[PDB]
């Protein structure tokens, strides 16, 4: 994945710390199962604490809702 | 147009439009309504031979 | 060859001598313009600071 | 207590006669003047009376 996606090899360094600190416990997959949410818990749950700027697109959800009839509209400035 | 002058980089004087800083104007205070004291210059003589 | 020496130093000694001191920044303050470059069209303020 | 401009529109230039007016003209010559009446000010006077 390194090599192929092009990942920062600080991030890699961390995943391979994890793969050894499950190989020198007691059940591997097991401390894989209970350390699952390492990266969600501290990346994507916690993102944005200070925002300062970008863009989100606008969408709007049309008639019926049934439907899932959705159109793009356009961009906005976040804040 | 759109690609124009619509960005998401804002300058000052725009934000002042959008967001204007609000003044304190109710504040209080608690201690005296003055601005003059009296200090001394020079220590009275005491004791003294009289 | 011989007329540019005086002019020169001339030039020279009024500039240092001259209260009056040349700051461009004026213009720029008095335009007040916030230039970007993504415009395809040129505003005339900016045609006239560039 | 404030951070963002103030007075800097009236800054730019020569402030010794700052006069505040606005006004429109159609096509056919005719103009429209508001001249704000200004009102008083606490600072101002308090500042004298000092």
């Amino acid at each position: 994945l390194q090599q192929t996606a092009g990942l920062d090899p600080s991030l890699v360094k961390l995943g391979v710390q994890i793969c050894l600190h499950a190989a020198a416990s007691s059940s591997y997959a097991w401390f894989i199962l209970k350390t699952k949410s390492i990266f969600p818990q501290n990346t994507l749950h916690s993102m944005y604490e200070s925002l300062e700027g970008g863009y989100c697109p606008n969408l709007e959800w049309l008639e019926p809702r049934s439907d899932y009839k959705f159109m793009y509209m356009g961009v906005m400035p976040l804040s | 147009p759109i690609v124009q002058v619509s960005a998401d980089v804002e300058n000052k004087k725009t934000a002042q439009l959008l967001h204007a800083d609000t003044p304190r104007l109710v504040t209080w205070d608690a201690g005296l309504c003055t601005s003059f004291k009296i200090v001394p210059i020079v220590p009275a003589q005491v004791p003294q031979d009289v | 060859t011989v007329i540019q020496p005086v002019l020169q130093d001339i030039s020279v000694l009024l500039q240092r001598i001259s209260p009056l001191q040349i700051d461009p920044t004026i213009i720029s303050n008095t335009m007040s313009t916030v230039s970007e470059s993504t415009t395809q069209t040129l505003s005339p303020a900016s045609s006239i600071l560039g | 207590d404030l951070s963002d401009m103030l007075l800097e529109p009236l800054l730019s230039g020569d402030p010794r006669m700052t006069q505040l007016a606005i006004q429109y003209q159609q096509y056919n010559g005719r103009t429209f003047n508001i001249i704000p009446e200004m009102p008083g000010s606490v600072i101002a006077d308090c500042v004298q009376l000092t």
